[PDB]
């Protein structure tokens, strides 16, 4: 309950908002093993 | 500073934008005045 | 012809806790050393009246009262806040204030400011910010004088009795030992005030001695310096007049009411 | 510079010349000096 | 003849008129400034 | 008089530090690196001295060391300022 | 419409990647960070 | 509404270098024995605060300017002088003096007008009609409450010279003549002292609300009737804070 008790209170004219003004975010970088030059030294070799 | 529990490496965080504690403009060197603008450094009272 | 209009920025981070406390004190009396347009939550606190890196007195904020120029606030948002000043000659249209003294202003008044010159204020801790702002006291012209003799008078016995207005009395005392720190929160006036009256009783005497190596044309010039120096800071006059239409007459602490400029 | 393409600016003739305002890379720096006064070197060994 | 004598009536020294060249930017220098420009100016003096 | 005002607003956009200081170069020294005693006369502190006079004493006999102290005739209320010299000559007086 | 607004934010977002290990340790998981900050107001001025 | 304006009809027989003399004189303060629309040189001249027949001094100028109308010589056109009063009752919304002081003037300061006292005047001389003006220093309501100490503690040194201010020294001088001004500077003296003793200062010594009480008022008087109540309040608002010896700044009515 909440009445203006005389008329047209003060208060009633506000319109005070804030505002989300972006966002941001990273992408990973993803890396290959082969791709590197350390991979010189070894033979990888697959076995199930 | 209350949130010394709180960061871990403040010293970058306080570097920066000291406040001028003597007057840069009297014949002495006097107290502030209470609404100067200056800025300066302090190496000695970082490291103390 | 516009009103003086002052904002201050209202930092973030103030806990909803003293947003909740800004509101409910619109149309208290704040002092600015300059007067700008856009001022800082840090020129109003108590750290503006400073003098020796302590707190002040009842006798600086005295001066302060007469040196600071005053502004009314008007209105407050959740975001900033708006005041108008007072005491240069502005049309201020709405300009009320809310009685803050323990004392009911009857209608067509004059006001005059006054320090909180005895009990704790009722002030606001701003701890989110690491700062407190006082409010001066909003008192009758014609209850200033006896108000302000009354405090020093009720404690030069102490370091050796009622205030009335409009037919509602008001005990001092407020029923406590108040004797710690009031003796000395009022110390500097008190010690000032012995030694400009102490001096005058005596050198009438030293003129001629039959009314009822130590300077006389030093001494006559020290006295009559102190006791001028100081016949303006204690004595302080009007700034605002409490006028109503088709409201109440009188106004009970706490309860706001309109103004205008005198 | 380095690996990077950065501009290179000066201020102080486009903008704040005729102004009086100062130019806001001049700054200040604070450093605090000591000095022993009347130390007697309390041994024997140390006085040669 | 007259040319020159005029134009050298009329010349301040160099060794004068490159410092205070320095500090032109608000040439209203406060009491401290000057007294410190002014040590710059007798020793900028004998070295050329 | 007109004014006009502009209100504006930023605010950073890094995850870590983007700009970055460096005094490079060192113009002339504002303050002279000179003797300039402390004077403690100009606090109205504590515990006082018993007999006045040797208060008094102390006092201009310290005074008759330096320049920095306070106004003989000293006040009833005030902050006890030094007295103004007629000049100056190499900067600002740095105490020590 | 910068008068009206209470306070602006912006939001980050940013992954951080791992690497497979051997024991004796606690295996290690993606780490998730979210952050938020503020705008600070400011103004200008002139006059004639 | 509308402040009080007051033009004063310059006399035609000015030369062109003293109709230039008096542009040099906008912002400083004038007196009116009477306060008219429709004034005349002869009135605000030094010729006017002759006693009788006979020139003031400083215990005598005292006495006339807490007895007349204050006003601000506005902006002088060739041939009017335009001036606003101050002490009246209406207000002025733009207003400004100059600095005549010695001194620096801070903001917020209370400005008492003084007679010409540090041995030193800056007199407007007209030869043309035969009349000179005098234009009171401006002086800080601490200096003058020190000022008037000074003079008096002279006068009394005679019926029986240096001040500090912002770490300076600054010397005056007076000529006390006209004996009757140097008595009756006297009997308001003793009166105060008498009137702010009262029975309860025998606690002081050794009703204390009673006595503090009829003090404050004495105290309230003696500086004001000793010399010149508070008239302006010095209140820039875009200016610098100080207002250097000579320079004009933004005033307000006390």
């Amino acid at each position: 309950f909440f009445k203006q008790i005389r008329s047209d209170d003060n208060s009633l004219y506000s319109a005070q908002f804030d505002i989300l003004l972006g966002t941001y975010c990273n992408t990973l970088n993803f890396v290959r093993f082969l791709e590197l030059g350390l991979s010189v030294a070894c033979i990888c070799t697959k076995f199930p | 500073v209350n949130t010394n529990c709180n960061t871990l490496d403040r010293l970058l965080m306080e570097a920066k934008a000291v406040a001028s504690q003597s007057s840069t403009d009297t014949e002495y060197q006097f107290k502030r005045p209470p609404g100067s603008t200056e800025m300066t450094q302090d190496p000695c009272g970082l490291f103390q | 012809a516009m009103p003086f209009e002052i904002e201050v920025l209202l930092p973030g981070e103030l806990s909803p806790a003293e947003t909740s406390a800004l509101q409910k004190c619109e149309g208290k009396i704040i002092t600015f050393s300059t007067l700008r347009h856009r001022a800082s939550l840090v020129d109003i606190a108590l750290s503006s009246y400073y003098i020796n890196g302590a707190p002040p007195d009842t006798l600086s904020l005295l001066e302060a009262y007469r040196m600071r120029f005053a502004a009314v606030i008007t209105r407050v948002i959740p975001g900033k806040l708006l005041a108008h000043a007072i005491g240069v000659g502005t049309p201020t249209p709405g300009l009320f204030i809310q009685n803050t003294s323990p004392v009911d202003l009857c209608n067509g008044d004059y006001i005059c400011l006054l320090p909180p010159v005895f009990g704790s204020a009722d002030s606001i801790r701003l701890d989110s910010v690491g700062l407190e702002i006082v409010f001066p006291l909003t008192i009758p012209q014609t209850l200033m004088r006896e108000i302000i003799a009354k405090v020093v008078a009720r404690a030069v016995e102490r370091t050796a009795d009622v205030i009335c207005y409009n037919g509602r009395r008001y005990e001092l005392e407020t029923n406590l030992q108040h004797r710690d720190g009031s003796d000395a929160a009022i110390r500097t006036l008190v010690l000032n005030l012995m030694f400009s009256i102490n001096e005058g009783c005596l050198l009438l005497l030293a003129l001629i001695p039959t009314l009822l190596r130590f300077p006389i044309y030093e001494t006559i010039s020290s006295w009559i310096s102190t006791s001028s120096r100081l016949g303006d800071t204690l004595g302080t006059r009007a700034i605002l007049r409490v006028c109503v239409f088709d409201g109440p007459s009188t106004v009970h602490p706490g309860d706001r009411t309109a103004v205008i400029q005198v | 510079v380095g690996d990077k393409l950065v501009f290179l600016e000066a201020l102080e003739r486009r903008v704040y010349q005729a102004t009086r305002v100062a130019y806001p890379l001049i700054g200040n720096i604070d450093i605090t000096f000591i000095m022993p006064m009347g130390v007697f070197q309390a041994n024997s060994m140390d006085r040669y | 003849d007259q040319l020159l004598g005029v134009l050298l009536e009329k010349a301040p020294p160099l060794s004068l008129l490159s410092p205070i060249n320095k500090f032109q930017p608000e040439g209203h220098l406060n009491r401290v400034a000057r007294a410190a420009l002014l040590s710059d100016l007798k020793r900028r003096v004998c070295a050329d | 008089n007109f004014t006009l005002t502009q209100p504006r607003a930023h605010v950073d956009l890094g995850v870590g530090y983007t700009a970055v200081c460096a005094t490079a170069a060192l113009r002339c020294p504002l303050t002279d690196m000179g003797n300039t005693a402390q004077n403690l006369f100009f606090s109205r502190g504590g515990v006082p001295m018993l007999h006045d006079n040797v208060t008094e004493s102390l006092r201009r006999i310290t005074a008759s060391g330096g320049r920095l102290n306070p106004t003989e005739p000293l006040p009833i209320f005030g902050g006890l300022r030094p007295a103004t010299s007629a000049g100056i000559a190499r900067g600002q007086a740095s105490v020590c | 419409e910068l008068a009206y607004v209470r306070d602006g934010v912006i939001q980050f977002e940013v992954q951080q990647p791992m690497i497979a290990r051997d024991g004796p340790h606690p295996v290690d998981q993606p780490v998730h960070n979210y952050m938020v900050k503020r705008i600070h107001k400011r103004s200008l001025s002139a006059a004639f």
